[PDB]
C-alpha cells in the first residue's frame, strides 16, 4: 500500500509476453517492493529459513530414490544411502542437519517477531500463518525422524502417537488409526513416508501465502514506526528497493550461514544428533537415554514437568472429576503452551509496536528466551530434584509471560518515544 | 416461490452426502487392514525361568513381561495398601473389571509368583525398564519418568495406571497361553 | 541407568585434518577377523568395502580371498557357498552379542559438563574410545564392595555403564557405587593374541586402540570423504563470503 | 481485460480480512470472471481434467500409504492393498482407471483447441503452456504404470529408458543415468516412485499458471469473437458471470461423466487395461503380448512406422552419415510429432480464429481426428502388412496437417463471415 | 504368438448383478486342494479369507483345520510348523508351473473384433473362461498333422496358444494349423477324480467350470464388494446427475 | 568504473562455480551406487542342452541367450551373402571390433553349435522371442517387430544391430564363462 512504480515493458518479447501473462510485472512487484532503510541482520531469518525449504526438498527428493519405507529394509536402507549412493553419506547429512538450521531459524525468526511487534496488528494474518506453518514444519520433521527407523525413531513415534491416546473418549480410535494397527508398526512407517513426503509442499504453499500477506502489509521494521504513504517523495526516504540492496545482503548472509551451517555438516555431522538411532529399532526395549530432538526438547520439558503429584494438576484432576488427569494435562499444556503463542496478536494490549520502547517490556522479554533456553536445557535433565522444579518454574513462567504479564504490562507500562519516521532513525 | 428453492435444496443434499461418502473411504483405509486384525494367541514356554527373571516377549506388536518373582519382590507387594495406590483398579482382564489393584490381584497363581502383563507404559507407550527398577523395586519408565512397583503399579509419575495384565493362563506345567 | 568415564585415545582421525591410518586399520581388521568376529558380526559393513579408497584400501586379490572365509547362504540357490566381496560380513553370531557395524557411532563418551554437551563439542562423541575404554576395562579384581556378590555368568567393567550391580554396591539411594559395572562380555583380549605381521607390538592396550579405530572406519567409511567436502565447501564462502560482504558493503554505502 | 466490477467487503470479519490479506478478493475476481455465453459442452473438458488432477493426487496419496517401491514387495505391496486394505481395491482401480479418465479428458481438451483456434493468439502461452502440463501427465502416467513391477511395468520402463539410449554420443551415459545402472533393476523403481510422487505437485503448479493465463486474456467461445471490451453494458450482453452459471453446468457435467467413470470402476474396471499386468515382472521374458497403454498407442504407432526399410529414414540415413539410423529415426518421429502440436500456433497462418468459419480446414481437421483414432487403432496391430503402411500413412498424414496443410490453408482458403458479435450467435 | 477360442461358459458372477456362488467356490477349492495344488500355488491369498465373506466363507474352525495340512518355514523360527489361517497358500510346488493366485485376471479369452476389443467389451476379459477352456481343452488324440512329432514333455491342447507346435503343423508361412498347441501341463482332470460331499458330479467338465470359478475368486475376492460400491455410485450421481440438470436447466432458462 | 564493476563479476562468478558444484552431486547421485558397480562373471553349466534348446539366463540385470544350434540353424546361419545382412559388423566381444557378421564370427566353437549373445533387443531392449521364430529361423522382437536370423543377426525392423556376443567361452567340458 505504499507509494512505488510499477513495471513497463521494454524488449519485444517483454511486449508480447505482458500482454499474454504479466507473469514477469509479478514478480517484478515482488522483488522490487520498498523496503524499511533500518532493518538489521534480525531480518534475515526470512531467507535462512526459504533456503532450507528448499534444500530440505531436493535433498529430499534425491533420499527419496533411495530409499524404501518397510521396517525390513528401511535402516538398512538408510546405511546403503550412506555407504553406497554417490555422496549419499553427505546427502543423509545434509538433510538431517538441515533440519536442526531449519529450526534454528525459526526460533530466531519468532523471538525477533515477539520483541518487534511484528505480529502486532496489522500483521496478525502474516502470524497465525506462521504458526501454521511452525505446526507443519515439527509435524514432518517427526515423521521424518521415524523413517530412519532405529531406536529414537521408533520409540519417538511410539511417544507422539501416544499424545493422541491422550485425549479423553475419542482418544484411543485416533491412536489406533494413525497407528493402523494395535502398535507401531509398518503399516505405521509407511504412511509416514507418504506424508513426510506431502507435507513439505504444503508448508511450501503456506510459505507462498505467508509472503503475499506481509507484501501487503508492507514489512516491519526495528522501530516499529510504519512507512510514510503519502508521496513517492517521503517514502523512498523511508526505504530503498528491495532489489538489489536487501537480495545482497541476503544472499551476503545466506552464505556466512551456509559457511557455518557446512563446517558442522563436514566436520561434526553427528553432534546434533542422537547416538541411539544408530541403533536398529527394538520393539522390545526402550533405550535408558532416550532424548528428543533438541528443537522438541522445551515443549517436551513442559508436558513431563506435570506430573501426577503437581497441585494444579491435582486441582484440576479433582475439579474435573478425573477427566483431566496428569497425562492429559501433559498434553494440553504442552499444545497449550503454542497455542497461546498463537493468540499473542490479543494477549498483546500495549498499541506500542516496537519492544525496543517498552522498558517494562524488554524485561520479561529476556526471562522468555532465558526461559526458552533452560526449558530446553532441562529436557535433557533426568525427572529428579532439582530439574522437576526448574522445568515447573519455566513452564509457569512461559504461560505466566502470555496469559499475564503481556496484558498487564499493556495498560501498565510507560512507553519510551518512538522516533517520528524510519528516516530519522536510519540517519542516527 | 419453494419450488426452484426445494430442488435447490434437495440438490445440495444428495451433494452432501455423496461428498461424504467419498470422505469415509479415505480416511477408514487408515484402520487397520485385514492382516493386521489377525490377532492371535501365542504360546511362551516358561520353563527356563528361574525366580528374579524377567521374559520379554512380543505379542500384537507390543513387548509383553513375564516375571517369576522372588519373595523379595512378592513381599513388598502384598505390603502396600490399596489407598496408597495410585491407582486402585487391577487392571486385570482375567479377573472382574473392578477387581483392587491388590498382589494377589495381580498375579496368575495364588502363591504370586507369575506376574505377567504388557511391558507398555500406560503414559506415552515405552517399554519400562526391569530387573527391579525405580523407587519401587518394580520398574521405571525412562520416557518420562514413571514408576512401577514388584506388582506392576503406577507409584509415581504422569502415568496413570497400573500395567494392564492381558488374558492370560497356564495351559499346562510350563506353558502360559497369551491372548 | 548413567553416564561415565571414559579414556581420551588421541585417534589418527580426529580433527578436521584428521585421516585414517591404513596399517592401523589393518590391524583392526585381523583383530576383529581373530578375536571379536567370534561372537559379533558387521551385517551393514560389505566385505568389498575392505578394497575401497579412505580405509583399509586392501587389494580387490587378499579381499577376494579373505570373503572367502565366510560360508554364506545364496540368495537364489539356497545352499551355501563362499563368501565374495559384494557379500556384507555375516550377522552376529553370538546371539546376544550386538552388530559393530555402527558401534563407533552408537555410542557417546565425552558427556556433559552439567549436561551441557559442551565436553563433545571440543572431543568428538567419543565413540572410538568408549569402544577401547570397554576394551581395555576389564580390572583383575572385582570392586570390593561386591567382593562376594558377582553375578554368574558376566564381568565387571570399568567402562560399561548399562549392566546390572550387586545391591551390596548401591548407596541409600539406589545409585551405583563402582565406576563401571557388570557387561556380559567376557573379556576378550589378553597381550599377543594376535601375531601382527609386521611385528607391531599386540599388547592388549594397542589392540583395542586399532581395533577400535578400524571399528570406527567401519561405521564411518566415507569419513575422509566427508572432510574433504569440508573444506571444499568452508572455501567457496569463506570467499564468497568475503566478495559478498564488500559488494553489499559498497552498494549500501551509496545511501548511508 | 473485460469489464466488470470487483468484490467488496461486507460483512466485518471480510472488511478485517481484506484490508490485511485480500485473499476472498481474488477468489472472486476468479470464480466472477465474465463468460462468453456461447459456450458449448466441449469446454466442460477443463473441468474434467482438474478433477482428474485431483482425484489421482489423494487416490495416489493414500495407495502411496500401503505400497512399497521395492522389487521384492512392490507386486505384492499392491496384491495386498487389494485384498487387504479397507477399500483398497476400489483405491487401486480408481488411481488406474482415473489415468485412463484423465487422458480420455486431455484429448477431448486438444482436439477442442485445435478445432476452434484456441492456440492462435492471443492464447499462445496457455497453448505452450498446456503442452508442458501434456508431457509432464505423461511422464508421470510411465513411472505410475512401472510401480506395480508387473510384466508391461518392467519391459515398458526397459524400452522407456531406451528412448534415451537412442540419442547419439551421449545417448548410453543419460540411459544409464535414468537406470542408475545397467539394466531396469530396483535403483530404477525407487526413483519413480519418488519422481511419480514429485511430477503431479508440479503439474498441479502449472495448471495454476494455465488458468491464470487464458484469465488474462479471457476465455475463447465457438465463434472466435471476442468479447466487446468498450463498455460493461454490451459486455455484459456478450457474458454471464461465471458463477453460478458455469460453476453448476460444470458439477452438471461433472456429475454425468463420474456416472460413466464409476460405471467403468464398478463393472469394468480391468477393461481398459493389460492383463499381462496381473504377472509379475520377469526380468528374462517379454511377453509376446506386451502393448503400451491405449493412450499412448498413437505415438507409439508412429514410432515404429520407420523400420531400417522405409525411404524417408534411408534418405535420411544416407544424408546424415548414418547418424540418423531407423531407431533414432522413430524416436525423432515421435517427439517430433508432439513438438510439432506445439508449435501449431505458428504453422497455422491463417488469421481467422474459430474452424467453425474454416470450409477447406473442416475437412483436414476432421482427417485428423479420423487419424489420431486409427494411429491408436493399429498401435494396437501387429508388424505385418497391411498395418506397417496403414501406420505410415497416418503418421504421413500426421505431419503433414500441421507442417504442410495449415501453413498453406492459410493463403489459399476463402473463409465465411463469423458473426459482429457473441451476442449475434447466441440468441441465434 | 497369438490368440484364440474359448468356451463361452455362463458363469454366476458375470454380469453387473452376478455374484459367486459360495458351494461351488467350495467344491473349487476341494478341485484345487485334491489336484490343482500338487503343482501350482497361490502366493497371495491369504488362506484366512477362505473365511472373509463374499467367497467360499469357510467357518474359522474348518478354515484353521485346513491351514493345517501345509507346512511353513515360519518367519522367526526358521524351524517348521502347521500352517495357519495367517498364511499363504504355498508357492507352485512345480518349479514351471505358474502362481494361479491372479490367472482369471491374467488372461483375455475373448479378442477382437477386428482388434477392436469389441468383444470384450460385452463378454468380459475372459480369464476363468479361458481357465475352463485350458483345462477342457485336452484331448484324446493329437490332430493329425502331428501325429508322430508330439515333443516330448507336451501335449496338445485347444485353448493354450502360446505353446510349441511341430513344424509339419505351420503353413507356408509358419503360421500354425492347429487350434491350440503343446502345453507343459500334463491333463490334471479325468471324470469323478474328485468326490463331492454332497454328490454334485465330478465330471471332468464340470470340476473345470467350479475351480475356475474358484480361481475367479481367488483373484478377485472383492469382487461383490466392488460391485455393490457400483450401484451405490451409479445411484447417487443417476439422481443427483437429473437434480443437477433441472437446477442447470432453470438457471439457463433466465438468460435464454 | 571497472574497479566496483570487477567486483561485481568477480563475485557472480564465484557463485555460479558454488551453484553448480551443488547441481552436479544432485545428478551424480543417480548414477549407479557402488553396490551396483559390483560387475561379476558368472558360470554357466550347459550340460543339460542337447541341440535345438535355448539357454535363457540372468547376466547383470539383462538375459543370456545360449543356443545350441541344429544343423537347420547352423545351414542358414552360413548360407548369408555378408553382403545381405543389414548389420556386417560381428558386435562380438571374444573377436576383433572389425570382424566379420560371418556366422563363422558369431559362434564360440567352428563347429557353430554354441551360440551364445545378450537376449536384449538393440531396439528399445526386449528379449526377442526364441524357438526359431520371425522371418529368417532366428528370433522375433515383439516390441517393435524385429527380427533376426540364426546367427542372431538383425535382419528386419528397426533394430539397428546384431544381438551382441559379450566375453565368453567355455572353461571346460561343459562350462562356460560370461563375463
Ligand atoms: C520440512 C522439510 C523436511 C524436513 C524438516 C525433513 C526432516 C527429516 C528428518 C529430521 C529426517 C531424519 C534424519 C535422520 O535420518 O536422522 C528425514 C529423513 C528423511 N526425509 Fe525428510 N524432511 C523434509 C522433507 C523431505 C522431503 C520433501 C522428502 C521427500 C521428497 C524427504 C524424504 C526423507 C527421507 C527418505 C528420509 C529418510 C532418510 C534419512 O533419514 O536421511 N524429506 N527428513
Ligand atoms: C517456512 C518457514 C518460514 C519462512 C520461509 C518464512 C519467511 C519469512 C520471510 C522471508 C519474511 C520476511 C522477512 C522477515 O522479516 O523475516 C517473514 C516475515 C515474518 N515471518 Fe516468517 N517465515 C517462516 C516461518 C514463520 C513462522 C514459524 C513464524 C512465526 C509464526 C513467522 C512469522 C513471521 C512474521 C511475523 C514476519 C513479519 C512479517 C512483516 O514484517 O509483515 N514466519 N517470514
Ligand atoms: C492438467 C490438465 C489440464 C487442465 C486441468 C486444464 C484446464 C483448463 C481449463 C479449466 C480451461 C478453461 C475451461 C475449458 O476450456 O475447459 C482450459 C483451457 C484451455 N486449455 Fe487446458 N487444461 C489442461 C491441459 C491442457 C493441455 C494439455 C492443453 C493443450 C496444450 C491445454 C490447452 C488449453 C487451451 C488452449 C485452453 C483455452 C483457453 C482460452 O480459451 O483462452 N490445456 N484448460
Ligand atoms: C497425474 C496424477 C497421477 C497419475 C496420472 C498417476 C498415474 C498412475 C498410474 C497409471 C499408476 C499405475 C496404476 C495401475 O496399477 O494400473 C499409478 C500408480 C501409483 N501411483 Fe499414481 N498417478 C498420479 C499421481 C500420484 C500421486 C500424487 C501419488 C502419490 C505419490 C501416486 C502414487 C501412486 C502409487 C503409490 C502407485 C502404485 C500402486 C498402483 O496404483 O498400482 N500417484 N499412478
Ligand atoms: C485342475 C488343476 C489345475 C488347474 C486349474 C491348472 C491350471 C493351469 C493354468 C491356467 C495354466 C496356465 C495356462 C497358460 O499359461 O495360459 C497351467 C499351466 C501349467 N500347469 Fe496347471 N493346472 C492344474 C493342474 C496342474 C497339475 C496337477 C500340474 C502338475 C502335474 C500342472 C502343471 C502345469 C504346468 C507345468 C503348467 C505350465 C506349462 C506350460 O506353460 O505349458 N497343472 N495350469
Ligand atoms: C501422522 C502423525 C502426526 C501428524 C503427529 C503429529 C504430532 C505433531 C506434534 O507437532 C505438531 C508433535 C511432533 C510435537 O508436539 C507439539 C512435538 C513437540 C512432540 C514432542 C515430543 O517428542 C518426543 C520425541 O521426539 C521422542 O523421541 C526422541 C521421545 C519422546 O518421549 C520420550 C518425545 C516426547 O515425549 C515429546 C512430547
Ligand atoms: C524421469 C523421467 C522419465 C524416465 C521420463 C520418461 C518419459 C517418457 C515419455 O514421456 C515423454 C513417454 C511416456 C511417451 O513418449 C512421449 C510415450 C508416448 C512412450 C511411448 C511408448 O510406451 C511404451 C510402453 O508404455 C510399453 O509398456 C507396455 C511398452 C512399449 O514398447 C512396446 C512402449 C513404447 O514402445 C512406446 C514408444
Ligand atoms: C457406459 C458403461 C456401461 C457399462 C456396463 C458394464 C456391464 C459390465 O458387466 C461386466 C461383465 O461383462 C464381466 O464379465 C464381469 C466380470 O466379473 O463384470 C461385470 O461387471
Ligand atoms: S511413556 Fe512412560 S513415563 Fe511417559
Ligand atoms: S525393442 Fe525390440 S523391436 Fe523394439
Ligand atoms: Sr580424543
Ligand atoms: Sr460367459
Amino acid at each position: 500500500g505504499i507509494p512505488h512504480d510499477h513495471y513497463e515493458p521494454r524488449t519485444g518479447i517483454e511486449k508480447w509476453l505482458h500482454s499474454r501473462l504479466p507473469i514477469v510485472a509479478l514478480a517484478y512487484d515482488t522483488i522490487m517492493i520498498p523496503t524499511p532503510r533500518n532493518l538489521n541482520w534480525m531480518w534475515i531469518w526470512g531467507v535462512v529459513l526459504a533456503f532450507c525449504l528448499v534444500l530440505q526438498i531436493v535433498t529430499g527428493i534425491v533420499l527419496a530414490m533411495h530409499y524404501t519405507p518397510h521396517v525390513d529394509l528401511a535402516f538398512a536402507s538408510v546405511e546403503h544411502i550412506m555407504r553406497n549412493v554417490n555422496g549419499g553419506f553427505m546427502l543423509r547429512y545434509l538433510h538431517a542437519n538441515g533440519a536442526s538450521l531449519f529450526f534454528i531459524a525459526v526460533y530466531l525468526h519468532i523471538f525477533r517477531g515477539l520483541y518487534y511487534g511484528s505480529y502486532k496488528a496489522p500483521r496478525e494474518v502474516t502470524w497465525i500463518v506462521g504458526m501454521l506453518i511452525y505446526l507443519a514444519m515439527m509435524a514432518t520433521a517427526f515423521m521424518g525422524y521415524v523413517l530412519p527407523w532405529g531406536q529414537m525413531s521408533f520409540w519417538g513415534a511410539t511417544v507422539i502417537t501416544g499424545l493422541f491416546g491422550a485425549i479423553p473418549g475419542i482418544g484411543h480410535s485416533i491412536q489406533t488409526w494413525l497407528l493402523g494397527g494395535p502398535a507401531v508398526d509398518n503399516a505405521t512407517l509407511n504412511r509416514f513416508f507418504s506424508l513426510h513426503y506431502l507435507l513439505p509442499f504444503v508448508i511450501a504453499a503456506l510459505v507462498a501465502i505467508h509472503i503475499w500477506a506481509f507484501h501487503s502489509t508492507g514489512n516491519n521494521n526495528p522501530t516499529g514506526v510504519e512507512v510514510r504513504r503519502t508521496s513517492k517523495a517521503e517514502a523512498q526516504k523511508d526505504t530503498v528497493p528491495f532489489w538489489p540492496y536487501f537480495i545482497i545482503k541476503d544472499v551476503f548472509a545466506l552464505a556466512v550461514v551456509l559457511l557455518v551451517f557446512f563446517a558442522i555438516v563436514g566436520f561434526m555431522p553427528n553432534y546434533l544428533g542422537h547416538p541411539d538411532n544408530y541403533i536398529e529399532a527394538n520393539p522390545l526395549r526402550t533405550p535408558a537415554h532416550i532424548v528428543p530432538e533438541w528443537y522438541f526438547l522445551p515443549f517436551y520439558a513442559i508436558l513431563r514437568a506435570f506430573t501426577a503429584d503437581v497441585w494444579v494438576v491435582q486441582i484440576a484432576n479433582f475439579i474435573s472429576f478425573g477427566i483431566i488427569d496428569a497425562k492429559f494435562f501433559g498434553v494440553l499444556a504442552m499444545f497449550g503452551a503454542i497455542l497461546v503463542m498463537a493468540l499473542v496478536p490479543w494477549l498483546d494490549t500495549s498499541p506500542v509496536r516496537s519492544g525496543r520502547y517498552r522498558p517494562m517490556f524488554k524485561i520479561y522479554f529476556w526471562l522468555l528466551a532465558a526461559d526458552f533456553v533452560i526449558l530446553t536445557w532441562v529436557g535433557a535433565q533426568q525427572t529428579t530434584f532439582p530439574y522437576d522444579w526448574i522445568s515447573l518454574i519455566a513452564s509457569a513462567y512461559w504461560f505466566a509471560y502470555f496469559l499475564v504479564i503481556l496484558p498487564i504490562l499493556g495498560a501498565i507500562e510507560k512507553p519510551v518515544a518512538p522516533p517520528a519516521t524510519i528516516e530519522e532513525d536510519f540517519n542516527a | 416461490g419453494t419450488r426452484r428453492d426445494f430442488l435447490y435444496y434437495a440438490t445440495a443434499g444428495a451433494g452432501a452426502v455423496a461428498t461424504g461418502a467419498a470422505v469415509w473411504p479415505l480416511i477408514n483405509q487408515m484402520n487397520p487392514s485385514a492382516d493386521v486384525q489377525a490377532l492371535a494367541s501365542i504360546f511362551v514356554d516358561v520353563s527356563s525361568v528361574e525366580p528374579g527373571v524377567q521374559l520379554t516377549v512380543k505379542f500384537l506388536g507390543k513387548p509383553i513381561f513375564i516375571r517369576r518373582r522372588t519373595e523379595a519382590d512378592i513381599e513388598l507387594g502384598r505390603s502396600v495398601q490399596l489407598g496408597q495406590l495410585v491407582d486402585t483398579n487391577a487392571r486385570n482382564a482375567n479377573i472382574d473389571a473392578g477387581a483392587e489393584a491388590t498382589d494377589q490381584n495381580r498375579t496368575l497363581d495364588e502363591a504370586g509368583e507369575w506376574l505377567v502383563m504388557w511391558g507398555v507404559c500406560t503414559h506415552l507407550g515405552c517399554s519400562p525398564i526391569g530387573g527391579v527398577s525405580g523407587d519401587f523395586g518394580g520398574w521405571f519408565c525412562p520416557c518420562h519418568g514413571s514408576h512401577y512397583d514388584s506388582a506392576g503399579r503406577i507409584r509415581k509419575g504422569p502415568a496413570p495406571e497400573n500395567l494392564p495384565i492381558p488374558l492370560a493362563k497356564f495351559i499346562d506345567e510350563t506353558t502360559i497361553q497369551l491372548g | 541407568a548413567g553416564g561415565g568415564h571414559v579414556e581420551d585415545v588421541p585417534f589418527s582421525f580426529e580433527g578436521p585434518f584428521g585421516t585414517f591410518d591404513q596399517h592401523q586399520l589393518q590391524r583392526g581388521l585381523q583383530v576383529y577377523t581373530e578375536v571379536c568376529a567370534a561372537c559379533h558380526g558387521m551385517k551393514f559393513v560389505p566385505i568389498r568395502s575392505l578394497s575401497e579408497p579412505g580405509g583399509p584400501e586392501l587389494p580387490e586379490d587378499q579381499v577376494r580371498a579373505y570373503a572367502t572365509q565366510f560360508t554364506v547362504t545364496d540368495e537364489e540357490t539356497g545352499e551355501d557357498r563362499e563368501g565374495k566381496p559384494t557379500d556384507h560380513f555375516p550377522h552376529s553370531a553370538l546371539e546376544n552379542a550386538p552388530d559393530l557395524s555402527l558401534m563407533a557411532k552408537a555410542r557417546a563418551g565425552f558427556h556433559g559438563p552439567m549436561g551441557t554437551g559442551i565436553s563433545q563439542l571440543f572431543n568428538g562423541i567419543g565413540g572410538p574410545e568408549y569402544i577401547y575404554s570397554v576394551l581395555t576395562g576389564f580390572p583383575e579384581e572385582p570392586p570390593k564392595c561386591a567382593e562376594g556378590h558377582e553375578p554368574d555368568g558376566f564381568y565387571y567393567n570399568r567402562a560399561f555403564q548399562n549392566g546390572s550391580v550387586p545391591d551390596t554396591c548401591k548407596d541409600a539411594n539406589g545409585v551405583k557405587t563402582t565406576a563401571g559395572s557388570w557387561i556380559a562380555m567376557p573379556p576378550p583380549l589378553m597381550d599377543d593374541l594376535v601375531e601382527y605381521a609386521d611385528g607391531h607390538d599386540a599388547s592388549v592396550h594397542a589392540m583395542a586402540e586399532d581395533v577400535s579405530a578400524f571399528l570406527m572406519w567401519a561405521a564411518e567409511p566415507k569419513l575422509m570423504a566427508r572432510k574433504q567436502a569440508g573444506f571444499t565447501a568452508v572455501m567457496f564462502l569463506t570467499v564468497l563470503s568475503v566478495l559478498l560482504y564488500l559488494t553489499n558493503k559498497r552498494l549500501w554505502a551509496g545511501v548511508k
